[PDB]
């Protein structure tokens, strides 16, 4: 009886906000500022060497 | 058959009774235990064998010893039909019992959902190690939802740290040695002002 | 309680040593003490 | 693991763990009619009905963008109640708050509804994003079922049902297949399955202490110049 | 018999981490009054294996100190508790020292035991004279291959069910699942049959231990947390030249990072000359490794342990004067100058040697 | 019990007779701190532990007392 | 992920030299030595070990070979 199980068609999509995006989020937080800050200073400049540069 | 066949039945009833705390439940356990002991009572009396030839020879009324034997043997043939009963008890039973069959089944599904929550959390927690080794915006992604709440504090101008947290533990750690040791009041907004003022017969509102 | 509180507070060594002598094996008092304790255990 | 060792961590000048009426010099004092000429106060007795109307608006104004998704309306209701039950179940004695907690929470909820009326509240946007990510995965399953194909979730359910038979077919000495055993069977399958996927590195450190990032390429140097595109 | 005295008791599962008692073997010294040494064996490793090391006339360690071969919680005969917090396990030792009337002791350890020993000096330094660590370092070893194997073996041991499994089923399980000979032998001897042959079990708590290792987080024994702090006293480290646990390249820096008085290689840190062999961790088995460890141990106990920091050796006691910081004494009419720091008797609290000698001093005058 | 038993014991917590005459460090280490050493965080932990033993881990006495 | 390789190469530089591809020229650590670190002597010992493993502890080969 369980093997006879079927599925219902779900909704196609929810509401899509026309003024909110991932790169231009509508609301503000230090999280997005941190994302842009690290894009600016770039990744941790890892030295592959055996000794420091100085 | 006689020995060891009731050991398991005693462990079940014992646990069911131990879980009983209210007097009402304890009473039902007594009724339940009686029926089990009633059904599981063992009968051993050494059913004696009848030697009709012995009684037939020593003394008996003509036709009596034989009439008793033939009639006695006829009833001995009759026996219980265990098959028919075995089916009815297994097919359906006590539609009232179906009430708790579906109650305990939903009750278990509730606490199986919680068991899966705690189980899956400890599963995902395996890949998360050393919070001090992750960047800020990456930790918030592991704890999805904090950035959303942080935006709520910002957009409502609740920029007093720990105002909406019931236990602002971070606020107690910073005030361990502060003058006028105090933490922000619950849900305090930096814009609300409940100040009052009154004029009395005396000066300064006194 | 009082009596309970009060209760709360060589030859075998030679036998084993001679055996170790016959096999001319190095022997130490610690080993002998353990074997002696092993016999009593 | 680690517990706060300072026994006076939750001490305040007002008492233990007091975040409802902090001690301040200008403390509340009573007023006497016979001696009071005039007064300027903003307190009132309108918070109860404002608490009611605020719930009705936040619910009815957020449902405008659910598109009749009944499961979302019910999930949102449970989440909306969690926001209004904060003063009823908190450790904070919301009834002893300095100048009236009732007026305080109501005014705080009104600021939330203001954003909800414009459809700019983060909980709204969080809801739309979370739901779209959910429906996309339910539609992916529906398209695979209509094609007669088996879903990744069913392949595990079927693979787990047989693994249980194999374990209890050999577990004859005992017959108590605990939930703990059932659990570690699935986890052994989840770890194996998750490791099979090409997922981004989540843990800082791999089997070695070294970090699993693209930056953890140290000596020795064995990579040549980068090559260009092929035509 | 006399030299070897191990108190006998039964492990007790404890809900409170403070009601934990430690049990182990005591080795009496040759001489009447000697300071005491508390030594922690490797995890899941037997205390008896170290007896021939501490009872060897060639080394003659007992001539210096009385030795307590002590088992940590969840190990051996000591009480059982799921937590392995080094602060909690360190308080356990302080209660043992109190119950046994030990004012202060010399601490030692092998491998993970060395961490436990050093942790006690970090949390209770005023009552620890020195630390002697063997093939260990105050470092996170969770990702060392040697630790993973130990972490892996303990997990395999959780599969065995003594009730159903037979004696032969166990022996076959160990040989195949445990490749290292020594670990295999260690685990076999840890198996014991309780009274009335009810069933066989491991002397150490396999459940509490596996969770600590398998979880692989800060509370793990392989981990060394910043919470443990710094050890202020004398510390000497000895490890093999080629050791899987302590690599000479970088695993020596944690010693300087955690131990303030460690001078460096050749003074407080030594390596034993040896070949590459995974069994070199067990120095007590190989005479070459042991002879060097013993000599360095006797030197630490004789000249360096329980000596004030600013003094070089025990030779300087009574002839080297330490500078004094100004405004450090309560007396106002005190002419500040150099002084020789006070070194006290090893068990001055639980004896009256000071009260006795004060009387004898008066008789002279 | 054994934990509290030894805490109360005068012998277990007793300064030696000459302890008063000895030179006493009158700081926990918060006056001059090492800021750039790799064991920096480990140093702070020993300051916190020293401040706690002085107050039986009731740091309110430190907040009220004189620094 | 999908755009990981393309993005990671866009953010940072890799070392293009293949200096270590040549075996014998690999350094044992005697070219740039740390002189003041507290593990100074442990570093020299590892340099000595690498020089010995390369010659089966017959350092006459190193003296005759090219540095
Ligand atoms: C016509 C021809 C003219 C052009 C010729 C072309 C060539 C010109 C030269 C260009 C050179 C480019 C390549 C070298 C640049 C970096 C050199 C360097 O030492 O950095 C390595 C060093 C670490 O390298 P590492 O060995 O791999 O160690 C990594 C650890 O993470 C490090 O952290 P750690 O804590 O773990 O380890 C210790 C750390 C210790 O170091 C540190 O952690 C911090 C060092 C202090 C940073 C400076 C703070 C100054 C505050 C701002 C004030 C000045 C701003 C400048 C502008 C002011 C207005 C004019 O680093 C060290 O190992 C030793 C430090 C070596 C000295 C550091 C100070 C160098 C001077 C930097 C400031 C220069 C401007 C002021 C000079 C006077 C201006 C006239 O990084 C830095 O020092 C960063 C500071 C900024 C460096 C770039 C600044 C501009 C270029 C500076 C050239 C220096 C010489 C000239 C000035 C010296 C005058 C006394
Ligand atoms: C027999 C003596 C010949 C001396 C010739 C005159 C001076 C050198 C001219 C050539 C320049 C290159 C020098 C390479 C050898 C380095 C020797 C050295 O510096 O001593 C290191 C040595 C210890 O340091 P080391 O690291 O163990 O030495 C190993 C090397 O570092 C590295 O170890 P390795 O095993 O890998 O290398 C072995 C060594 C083996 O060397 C030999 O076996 C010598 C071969 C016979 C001699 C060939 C050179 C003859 C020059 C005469 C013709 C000169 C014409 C000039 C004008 C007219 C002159 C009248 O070097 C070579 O293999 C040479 C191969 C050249 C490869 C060429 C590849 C193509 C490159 C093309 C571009 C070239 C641009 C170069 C830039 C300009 C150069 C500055 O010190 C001593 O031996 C002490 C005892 C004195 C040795 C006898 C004197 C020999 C000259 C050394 C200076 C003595 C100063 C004494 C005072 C000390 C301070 C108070
Ligand atoms: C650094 C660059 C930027 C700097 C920006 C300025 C940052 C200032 C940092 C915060 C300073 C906060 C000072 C608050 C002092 C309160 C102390 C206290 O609670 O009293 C407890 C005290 C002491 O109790 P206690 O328990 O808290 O401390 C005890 C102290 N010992 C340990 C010594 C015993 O008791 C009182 O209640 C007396 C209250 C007197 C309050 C007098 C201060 C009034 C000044 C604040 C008003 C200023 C408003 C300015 C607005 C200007 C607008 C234009």
């Amino acid at each position: 009886k369980e093997n006879t199980g079927s599925m219902k068609k779900p909704m196609a999509k929810a509401y899509e906000h026309p003024y909110n995006s991932e790169h231009h989020p509508l609301n503000f937080s230090a999280v997005k500022i941190a994302e842009t800050f690290h894009d600016f200073i770039g990744p941790e400049q890892v030295s592959p060497h055996y000794e420091s540069f100085a | 058959q006689a020995p060891g066949n009731q050991d398991k039945i005693l462990k079940w009833i014992s646990t069911l009774s131990n879980k009983a705390t209210t007097g009402e439940s304890r009473s039902y356990c007594t009724q339940l235990s009686s029926l089990v002991s009633f059904y599981n009572k063992q009968h051993v009396e050494q059913i004696p064998t009848i030697d009709f030839n012995e009684w037939k020879s020593v003394i008996s009324t003509q036709g009596l010893v034989d009439k008793v034997k033939e009639n006695y043997e006829s009833l001995i043939k009759e026996q219980y039909n265990t098959d028919a009963i075995s089916k009815q008890i297994s097919s359906a039973s006590s539609k009232a019992l179906d009430d708790i069959e579906n109650e305990l089944s939903f009750h278990a599904a509730i606490w199986l959902n919680a068991y899966a929550d705690y189980t899956m959390f400890l599963f995902e927690l395996e890949e998360y190690n050393d919070p001090n080794d992750y960047l800020m915006h990456e930790n918030f992604d592991f704890f999805r939802g904090l950035e959303t709440e942080l935006e709520e504090l910002t957009e409502t101008h609740n920029y007093i740290p720990g105002a909406k947290d019931d236990v602002n533990l971070r606020g107690y750690l910073a005030t361990q040695f502060a003058w006028g040791k105090k933490v922000i009041s619950f849900y305090r907004h930096p814009a609300d002002d409940f100040k009052c003022a009154k004029a009395t017969k005396n000066m300064l509102g006194r | 309680k009082r009596l309970l509180e009060k209760l709360n507070t060589a030859p075998q060594n030679l036998e084993v040593e001679n055996i170790l002598k016959r096999y001319h094996i190095n022997y130490t008092q610690a080993l002998i003490d353990e074997l002696v304790d092993w016999k009593t255990g | 693991g680690y517990k706060i060792r300072n026994k006076s961590i939750f001490w305040t000048r007002a008492g233990w763990k007091n975040n409802w009426h902090p001690k301040n010099f200008n403390a509340p004092r009573p007023s006497y009619g016979e001696f009071t000429m005039g007064i300027r106060c903003r307190n009132d007795h309108h918070s109860f009905l404002r608490y009611v109307q605020t719930y009705r608006n936040m619910s009815r104004h957020c449902k405008q963008y659910f598109l009749g998704d009944k499961q979302l309306e019910e999930t949102f209701i449970l989440g909306l109640r969690s926001l209004f039950l904060v003063p009823y179940d908190s450790q904070c004695l919301t009834d002893q708050i300095k100048h009236g907690g009732e007026r305080r929470f109501v005014d705080q909820l009104d600021r939330d509804f203001e954003l909800i009326s414009y459809n700019t509240h983060p909980y709204q946007l969080f809801t739309y994003t979370v739901r779209n990510e959910h429906l996309a995965w339910k539609n992916e399953q529906y398209e695979k079922i209509q094609k007669g194909e088996k879903t990744f979730e069913q392949e595990l359910l079927d693979y787990l049902d047989e693994q249980v038979l194999a374990e209890k077919a050999k577990l004859r000495d005992g017959q108590n297949f605990s939930i703990e055993r059932m659990t570690e069977i699935a986890l052994h399958v989840f770890r194996k399955a998750r490791a099979g996927k090409v997922r981004p590195a989540q843990d800082v450190r791999g089997p070695d202490g070294n970090v699993n990032d693209f930056l953890e390429q140290r000596r020795p140097f064995e990579h040549p110049n980068p090559t260009g595109v092929t035509h | 018999s006399r030299i070897i005295n191990h108190l006998r008791g039964d492990p007790v599962y404890q809900d409170n981490t403070k009601d934990v008692s430690l049990r182990g073997t005591f080795l009496r010294g040759k001489y009447d009054d000697l300071p005491t040494m508390i030594f922690f064996t490797e995890a899941c490793d037997l205390t008896a294996n170290w007896i021939p090391f501490f009872t060897n006339p060639q080394y003659d360690i007992l001539a210096h100190r009385n030795v307590w071969l002590l088992n940590p919680r969840n190990f051996g005969n000591s009480d059982r508790h799921p937590s392995f917090d080094l602060q909690e396990m360190s308080d356990d030792v302080m209660r043992f020292m109190y119950s046994q009337k030990i004012s202060m002791a010399t601490l030692g350890g092998h491998g993970i035991g060395g961490k436990i020993a050093l942790a006690v000096g970090c949390y209770h330094a005023e009552r620890v004279t020195g630390v002697f660590s063997i093939d260990s370092s105050p470092m996170d070893q969770r990702y060392h291959e040697a630790f993973k194997e130990f972490k892996g073996y303990v997990n395999a041991l959780t599969e065995i069910n003594f009730k159903t499994w037979s004696d032969k089923d166990v022996k076959v399980f160990l040989k195949e699942n445990i490749k290292d000979p020594k670990w295999r032998s260690i685990f076999t001897n840890n198996i014991s049959k309780n009274a009335k042959t009810q069933s066989d079990s491991f002397n150490f708590e396999i459940n509490y231990l596996n969770h600590n290792l398998n979880f692989n987080k800060a509370d793990s024994l392989g981990n060394w947390a910043v919470k443990n702090g710094i050890y202020t006293g004398r510390a000497h480290f000895i490890f093999p030249e080629y050791s899987r646990w302590v690599h000479l390249a970088t695993n020596t820096l944690p010693m300087h990072k955690v131990c303030a008085r460690v001078k460096g290689f050749g003074h407080d840190i030594f390596y034993v000359q040896g070949d590459e062999n995974p069994l070199n961790h067990w120095v007590y088995d190989f005479e070459n490794y042991a002879n060097v460890v013993a000599s360095k141990l006797n030197k630490f106990l004789h000249s360096y342990d329980g000596v004030h920091a600013l003094l070089k050796d025990r030779t300087e006691i009574g002839n080297f004067m330490i500078p004094d910081r100004i405004k450090s004494r309560n007396d106002s009419k005190h002419i500040y100058g150099d002084y020789s720091p006070a070194h006290l008797h090893h068990n001055w609290r639980f004896n009256h040697i000071y009260e006795k000698h004060d009387e004898l001093d008066k008789k002279l005058n | 019990s054994l934990h509290e038993k030894m805490q109360t014991d005068y012998l277990w917590v007793k300064d030696h007779s000459q302890a008063d005459s000895w030179a006493k460090a009158r700081t926990h280490g918060y006056n001059y701190i090492a800021h750039t050493v790799p064991n920096k965080k480990e140093r702070y932990e020993m300051i916190w532990r020293s401040m706690g033993k002085s107050t039986d881990w009731e740091l309110e006495k430190f907040r009220l007392g004189k620094k």
